[PDB]
């Protein structure tokens, strides 16, 4: 029943300047156990489908590193035990997206990271030439 | 109180290191180089030799943080290999587990 | 503090400072309520000033930015009670919501004086669908029932024949 | 015999945690990371700090809420801050509890210099999983 | 002025709640700067003296005083193009460097001179 009445404020400003294009923006999500990434991988979906963002998402291949230890405190050599840390990827590819959108987009994901996981981000952002390239000659 | 004296001894070495790093560099700069003179070298030799003998780095030792354990160690969680052991057997190191393959 | 007839001064410099541009502050017009409550007991016309007065103020979004302004939302609610007016007490709600409604009571117990008073009147100038909807929204969440808030629910029962509820407000209490 | 982190049968009396009914082969298997954070995996940084802070909290919250943990703490690192989350025995009046929650939480915050988070679950006996 | 800041403090108190959510306790944990910026650049917090690439990559102008075609042209453009390569240092540093080898240059005159090379 209790509702609270006008409850919004958002600030934004327009500057007056070129907003960054981004050609690709590519997110690399390492976790350890693969049900969170997929939860994950899910919910980055929605989040940019429901921003018009129009991403593809594909699995890179697990790395497992081992290693091993002395199983006994004092003298058996020839027993060990073995550890493993196993590495699983998640591959986020966005294409043609704004600069604004990005930060958007990459502030909402980035907050909602669960806590066993990390992540990378290449982007790839489109710039036409420099000044002194254009079309002088020394 | 550091868990050994050995501890003790090796996080002296550590500060001492860390302070003269930069002679110690700079000067070993003049000793490894071909193009200047014989006769700076053997001066500027006379010089990192003069340097307190604790400054030098290949007398510091990696050791086990917690247990000072100097050997058996891994180099990655700065632990003993008992003392990684029983943290991951209990499985307080997040995303390490026992290895079957 | 002096006299509770020199509202009629005070009401000229509330006009005064409108002509120069500064928008008066919650304790100015705390204050107004204060010795327009004192007038307001044996007189219900400087009531329906402070009512107006209120009108005036509730179509905009508060910036609660002075010293003194706790007692305005406390004494600008405080009046409905004595008076059973509910309408402008829906008023001074949509007010509290809506500038920054945390900002805007400074302590528990002048909050609670709020809710006390507020529920007081949501319970019997209102019909059981109103009342029953905003006791579970108001009561465990924000602040608890003393014992003027609970004679309220006993008395909205025995009216309007409610014998179903008696369990849950027991069990609440 | 393997003995590391196991609880060896009794006469069949003794009450075991979930946790501890579990011997290490069983981990990511079975039971779960009683810790969760970034530094492990593969090409990450500063898994040793993240280890030393840990085992100092356990120590920490064990002299802190003496008598009253019920079983291992969960330390859940997220973007900079720690949420601690415990299983905590009724024990303590909650004057206690809450006087302990932001002791610690402020005391932590200003040694490890990061925002952290307390989550206390109160149970009334230790649940158990197994014998008993 | 004292009274400002009490003024600020208490109209800041009746301003304060306790969080009303778990949105508001990030907010106000960012503005103060506990909490981090999103999104996340690593760089944030430190900008290096506000320099700029050609204070770091091109040293020549500190070599201005230094002998021109000797043996310490080599030695020095090589300590020179070292520190031009290198991100964990500041400006500051890389030239406190190079006036060390300044002054241990100029220490030293006497073994220059007797080495086989008038040295400057
Ligand atoms: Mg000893
Ligand atoms: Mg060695």
């Amino acid at each position: 029943v209790d509702v609270p009445k006008d409850m919004t404020k958002p600030e934004i400003t327009i500057s007056d300047e070129p907003d960054t294009l981004y050609k690709r923006l590519s997110v690399l999500v390492k976790g350890h156990d693969k049900a969170v990434l997929d939860s994950y991988e899910y919910f980055a979906v929605l989040a940019a489908k429901e921003l018009g963002i129009s991403i593809k998402v594909h699995e890179p291949p697990r790395k497992i590193e081992r290693f091993t230890l002395l199983k006994s405190v004092h003298i058996f050599k020839k027993h060990r035990v073995q550890y493993e840390m196993r590495t699983l990827y998640r591959c986020l590819e966005l294409e043609h997206l704004t600069g604004s959108t990005a930060d958007v987009y990459l502030e909402y994901i980035q907050r909602n990271l669960p806590e066993g996981v990390a992540m990378e981000v290449t982007k790839t952002k489109l710039e036409q030439l420099p000044e002194h390239i254009r079309k002088p000659i020394w | 109180y550091y868990v050994d004296w050995k501890m003790l001894r090796d996080v002296k070495r550590r500060k001492m290191a860390y302070e003269y790093a930069d002679e110690r560099l700079r000067i070993n700069s003049l000793r490894k180089n071909t193009i200047l003179p014989k006769d700076l070298q053997e001066v500027a030799d006379e010089e990192i030799a003069s340097l307190p003998r604790d400054s030098c780095p290949v007398r510091i030792r990696n050791r086990c943080v917690m247990t000072s354990r100097p050997r058996g160690v891994k180099r990655r969680w700065r632990l003993s290999r008992i003392v990684f052991r029983h943290l991951a057997d209990h499985g307080q190191l997040s995303g390490v587990q026992r290895a079957m393959w | 503090r002096f006299y509770a007839f020199g509202k009629l001064p005070a009401l000229q410099t509330l006009r005064e400072m409108k002509a120069i541009g500064i928008e008066p502050s919650l304790a100015t017009y705390h204050y107004v309520i204060q010795l327009f409550y004192q007038h307001e007991s044996p007189s219900k016309g400087s009531s329906l000033i402070i009512y107006d007065i209120m009108n005036e103020v509730m179509g905009k979004r508060f910036s609660p930015r002075d010293p003194d302004d706790d007692m305005f939302f406390q004494s600008a609610m405080r009046v409905c009670s004595s008076l059973r007016d509910l309408e402008l007490a829906y008023q001074v709600h949509g007010l509290l919501n809506t500038g920054d409604n945390w900002k805007l009571i400074g302590s528990d117990h002048r909050r609670n004086f709020y809710y006390s008073k507020f529920f007081n009147l949501l319970c019997f100038m209102e019909q059981i669908d109103v009342t029953l909807k905003w006791y579970k929204d108001l009561i465990p969440s924000v602040f608890f029932p003393h014992s003027q808030t609970m004679i309220d629910l006993l008395q909205a029962l025995d009216v309007a024949n409610r014998l179903d509820m008696v369990p849950q407000i027991w069990k609440d209490s | 015999k393997n003995r590391a982190a196991r609880v060896r049968v009794s006469k069949g009396d003794k009450p075991v945690t979930y946790e501890e009914a579990h011997a290490p082969h069983y981990i990511a298997h079975r039971k779960g990371w009683l810790s969760l954070h970034t530094g492990n995996l593969d090409g990450e940084d500063h898994a040793a700090e993240r280890t030393v802070e840990d085992v100092f909290l356990r120590k920490f919250m064990l002299g802190t809420f003496p008598g009253c943990l019920a079983d291992q703490l969960v330390l859940k690192r997220r973007a900079n801050q720690l949420e601690i989350c415990a299983l905590v025995l009724r024990q303590l009046p909650p004057h206690k509890f809450y006087f302990l929650v932001g002791y610690s939480e402020t005391l932590l915050s200003h040694f490890y210099k990061c925002p952290v988070h307390l989550h206390l679950q109160t149970v009334p006996s230790k649940v158990v999983y197994k014998y008993i | 002025s004292l009274w400002d800041i009490e003024f600020a403090k208490q109209l800041a108190a009746v301003t304060e709640r306790p969080f009303q959510n778990g949105f508001e306790e990030m907010i106000q944990w960012t503005k103060e700067g506990k909490l981090w910026e999103f999104p996340i650049n690593n760089e944030a917090g430190f900008d290096d003296d506000g320099s700029e690439f050609h204070e770091h990559i091109f040293l020549d102008k500190y070599l201005q005083d230094f002998p021109k075609q000797g043996p310490i042209r080599h030695f020095m453009e090589l300590v020179t193009c070292g520190l031009s390569k290198n991100p964990y240092l500041s400006v500051k540093q890389k030239v406190e460097h190079i006036e060390w080898f300044r002054n241990y240059f100029n220490e030293k005159r006497v073994i220059l001179k007797e080495s086989g090379i008038q040295l400057n």
